[PDB]
């Protein structure tokens, strides 16, 4: 066999060991989303800083609360347009995802309230900025630096789904860095809790699977399906389909063809091809093996999945920290007003909130 | 290139989920 007797009984009790762990984690996951936190504190406890990033919903702005000295990543949500964009039942989905969930490579909700206008989600800041912005400066990742992410997506996903979780908007653009180079997962605007199958079509052009663009009844393999244009990216600097516009895109994703450049390790493209399968009875992750089929591969032979968890490997970069505020790593952005309306609006549409 | 491709397809930046 490929493992002797001694490799073969290791592996056997870490995987029995990350399903007890993941038995616990559930409990802890549906204990928490049966009694959800709510109203945990108010706008001028924090000082606003600087807008992070911006979306059709609203901004993410750096605030320090004022008690304390932490620094925080205070996501603002335009109720009128979060109803308006018909983002209502995501954003009490993400919130009350956000707040059940508990992994080391998920970005931890400390405060959540609203007032007339606005929602808030108060997450930590992770200030090392988006994994994006570094991918497209350094132009690709080594291997063993993109294996280093891509195994935190992995446990992320492992976990997630055992939650029941479907992800389903991985890509670099929502992955930060912290400072100890380890990723957060941020954005939960279009996860679900599907056990079994969903149909709704959401994500992002290069990233959706081909069973999202074909309109069929798909399940959590679409994830494992974005790990692997994830990884693709990151090794190669740009996704394995591309085009003018997102109709091109598709057409390529459903051909089951895909090109890897030739610096891709031949490990590399064989994790790759059982990723990106668009036959959902070959690919990883979705088989009876499940995760296994992905952490047991020989591109991930030297991770030690426990040491990634505990977080105990040094990263391969670790992103220029200057202080608890600095917002260096992020791009900047026209700061606009955050006026509190008189009328309290859309108070029906979000009462669970 | 496939890297020229890249730039060439303008989707360089940073990418909206569908709506
Ligand atoms: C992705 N960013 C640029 S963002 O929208 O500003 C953002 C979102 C969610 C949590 C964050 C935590 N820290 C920094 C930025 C955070
Ligand atoms: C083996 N342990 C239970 S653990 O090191 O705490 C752990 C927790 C969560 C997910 C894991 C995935 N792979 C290896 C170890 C994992």
């Amino acid at each position: 066999g490929h493992m002797g007797n001694a490799a073969a009984a290791k592996k056997g009790s870490e995987q029995e060991s990350v399903k007890e762990f993941l038995a616990k984690a559930k409990e802890e996951f549906l204990k928490k989303w049966e009694s959800p936190s709510q109203n945990t504190a108010q706008l001028d406890h924090f000082d606003r800083i600087k807008t992070l990033g911006t979306g059709s919903f609203g901004r993410v702005m750096l605030v320090k609360h004022k008690e304390t000295g932490n620094h925080y990543a205070m996501k603002i949500l335009d109720k009128q347009k979060v109803v308006k964009l018909k983002q209502i039942e995501h954003t009490l989905n993400e919130k009350r995802i956000l707040q059940a969930v508990n992994f080391p490579f998920l970005v931890k909700l400390e405060f959540s309230f609203k007032d007339n206008s606005n929602l808030y989600m108060v997450m930590e800041y992770v200030p090392g900025g988006e994994m994006f912005s570094h991918l497209r400066r350094i132009g690709r990742f080594s291997e063993p630096h993109a294996r280093f992410y891509a195994a935190q997506i992995v446990l992320t996903f492992e976990y997630l789904h055992s939650l029941d979780l479907i992800y389903r908007d991985l890509k670099p653009e929502n992955l930060l860095i912290d400072q100890q180079g380890y990723i957060q997962v941020t954005d939960f605007g279009f996860a679900k809790r599907v056990k079994g199958r969903t149909w709704t079509l959401c994500g992002t052009p290069e990233y959706l699977a081909p069973e999202i663009i074909l309109s069929k009844g798909y399940n959590k393999a679409v994830d494992w399906w974005a790990l692997g244009v994830l990884i693709y990216e990151m090794a190669a600097g740009y996704p394995p389909f591309f085009a003018d516009q997102p109709i091109q895109i598709y057409e390529k994703i459903v051909s089951g063809k895909v090109r890897f450049p030739s610096h891709f390790s031949s490990d590399l493209k064989d994790l790759l091809r059982n990723l990106l399968q668009v036959d959902l009875t070959k690919r990883f992750g979705n088989l009876k093996n499940g995760v296994n089929d992905i952490k047991n591969h020989k591109w991930f032979a030297t991770t030690d999945w426990i040491a990634i968890y505990q977080r105990k490997v040094e990263a391969p970069f670790i992103p220029k920290f200057k202080g608890p505020g600095d917002t260096s790593n992020f791009d900047d952005y026209e700061e606009e007003e955050i006026r509190v309306s008189i009328n309290e609006k859309c108070g029906k549409e979000f009462t669970e909130f | 290139t496939t890297y020229a491709d890249f730039i060439a397809s303008g989707r360089t930046g940073r990418r909206n989920a569908i709506h």
